[PDB]
RNA sequence: UUGAGAAGCUCAGACGAGUAGGCAGGCGUGGAGGUUUGUGACGAAGCCUUGGGCGUGAGCCUGGGUCGAACAGCCUCUAGU
RNA sequence: CUGCCGAAGUUUCCGGAUAGCAGAAACUCAGAUCAGUUUUAUGAGUAUGUAAAAUGAGAGUUUCUAGUGGGCCAUUUUUGGUAAGCAGAACUGGCGAUGCGGGAUGAACCGAACGUGAGGUUAAGGUGCCGGAAUGUACGCUC
RNA sequence: GUACGUGAAAUUGCUGAAAGGGAAGCAUUGGAAAUCAGGUCAGCAUCAGUUUUCGGGGGCGGAAAAAGAAUAAGGGAAGGUGGCUGUUUAUAGCCCUUGUUGUAAUACGUCCACUGGGGACUGAGGACUGCGGCUUGCCAAGGAUGCUGACAUAAUGGUUUUCAAUGGCCCGUCUUGAAACACGGACCAAGGAGUCUAGCAUCUAUGCGAGUGUUUGGGUGAUGAAAACCCAUCCGCGAAAUGGUGAAUGCAGGUGGGAACGCCCUUGUGGCGUGCACCAUCGACCGGU
């Protein structure tokens, strides 16, 4: 048994078999959608621009 | 943590080196503390677990 | 399995080139002081187990059979079952007429001869 | 299996997303947050046993 | 599935410098008992050889040459090994 | 001939024993004990000693039987000093039983510890030529 | 061919082959020449393992980059432009702040169970089991197969000599922490050093066992009779100790731990019973039991 190690992360068959999760994954999502809300305190960027 | 236990992966089975490359493996030897597969092995050392 | 060896050349004795009453047969330098004991830099091998050879292709020739010294008829039948393992290798002192018998019988039952042309021609 | 690899992935997006919107509020306001203390350390020996 | 020389077969992992010291398994030689329906003047032993092969090794087997009367494997015994 | 295990390198008492280090034999022990380790707590003087969590490892004894009882080098503390050397301890290190890469060469320097090999990647040191590898990039100094 | 069986090495002459610019031997890798055994060697593809080197796309993060651009306010000026050394955008422009275009882009960091190529090394195992994926089947899923070639009148693998590049301090002994000294070594062959015996002790084996030991001796042995076989009386050691006497009080004694076994039922665990060896315990009996 197990006359061979196969890497998860190169063979697609082995990780399969180790996570039955990986077919559904989706690791790119939008999250930052609808608009960016700038947010930064006046009082920080004072500071960040003192000195 | 998770390309470590994937690629680099070695569980202590019987005082030997046996790769972890099954779920049973993990289930036999970490079963008792509800660790039945790679990812629960994962979380339990990325978390921190009891 | 092709027949592979770890080392051809042999294990020649330190300083057998040298002298002519050091004969070439391996010995263990027991000098407390011998460099090729310390294995420096550049000094000819030892022999070692790691240099061993494989065990199912151990013992066995470049055709892959494994030779089985013959010295009559009686032990080239022993080689019947063993014809695709093992060939026969007829003795040094076996003389002329029994060899003629060994390789013929040898012939019959499908058995390698690795000097089947010796005094027989 | 399946469904625990679902719910740790969930917690690591849930808790990086936690984090992030934790020092923005911060950063908005001009007050400071200061990041969890790690509780894993990865460990690699450099040097030799001589 | 035949893979029970159970002293065998098989699976897995780790390991590998080594003095003093400790432990184990092997190679070789003279002789003895047993055995091989054993080898031999159609050539024993020995010797020689830029012939071949086996063993990690100690060593072993073999071709060719020379040679001319005896010698070997295996199991045990023994030592002026 | 091959393989396996493998020290001591010195206390403590009168050259011998005891012990230490290494094995063997025979036991009991895994709801147990250990540790060239670190925390916590107690006091006491940043350290100390005592006790009680972390991490690691199965942890214990009895018999009896080998070998060992040197030195060298270096750091730190300290004791004196002297034209200046150094001298006296302690301390644990390195060598010693140990090859290999580098330092042009080397008992003590930098790396690294060894079955036979293929591939990959590095340590230390290096990339003008000898010499494997940039007569590289950028900023200065020097005749 | 009596310088007489076999005829080793040291050593010598000859012939052949080759090497040689103040050592040589050796090791490694190949080439050449010579010589041996006698299936070999290639190319590609599709995969597996290890690995290296180029790209592409996309999340997320930070001052939710900084800038910047374009475009509206105000401010300031210069290393002062047009103008006239001095001044404030005019016939150049620049700096600062704000708005806007904005959810700008980009860099950097990080992630993708996102993706496309190039290179190298490896192919262990050997019916079927297993974990999985796609759907009885098929699969990149417990280790390489497929398709072709060429070549055997040679390629491969050797071996010998030699060359090239790289490395390589003379062996043993002794001394010291360690070297080096120093001593031994012209060369070859043959010989050449932990042996036999008595005692003691340990361990292992074998036989027997409160016993044990035939070989002083006798008997006996026709085929070697110095063997083997048989054993009367003794004797050795042991079975009794203690300094003359001379041992279960008590299942040849109870308690605890303990090998091993049995019965159970929460059944596993744990309980209960029995409890070898051995070790701590109260106990005895003889002058150790």
């Amino acid at each position: 048994a197990h006359v061979q190690k196969k890497n998860p992360l190169k063979n697609k068959a082995v990780l399969s078999r180790l996570n039955p999760y990986a077919k559904a994954y989706k690791a790119n999502v939008k999250i930052n959608s609808e608009k960016t809300p700038k947010a930064a305190g006046e009082k920080f960027l004072s500071v960040l621009h003192e000195n | 943590v998770r390309e470590l236990i994937y690629k680099r992966g070695f569980g202590k089975v019987n005082k030997q080196r046996i790769p972890l490359s099954d779920n049973a493996i993990i289930e036999a030897a970490l079963g008792k503390y509800s660790i039945l597969s790679v990812e629960d092995l994962i979380h339990e050392i990325y978390t921190v677990g009891p | 399995v092709n027949i592979i060896k770890k080392r051809t050349k042999p294990f020649k004795r330190h300083q057998s080139d040298r002298f002519k009453r050091v004969g070439e047969s391996w010995r263990k330098p027991r000098g407390i002081d011998s460099c090729v004991r310390r294995r420096f830099r550049g000094t000819i091998s030892m022999p070692k187990i790691g240099y061993g050879n494989n065990k199912k292709t151990r013992y066995c020739m470049p055709n892959g059979l494994k030779a089985f010294l013959v010295r009559n008829v009686s032990d080239v039948e022993l080689l019947l079952m063993h014809n695709k393992t093992y060939a026969a290798e007829i003795a040094g002192n076996v003389s002329a007429r029994k060899r003629v018998e060994i390789v013929e019988k040898a012939r019959a039952l499908g058995v390698k001869v690795t000097n089947a042309g010796a005094k027989v021609r | 299996i399946a469904k625990r690899a679902e719910a740790y992935e969930a917690e690591y997006r849930a808790a990086e997303r936690e984090q992030i919107e934790l020092a923005r509020k911060a950063r908005a306001e001009g007050n400071y947050f200061v990041p969890h203390e790690p509780k894993l350390i990865f460990v690699v020996r450099i040097r030799g046993i001589n």
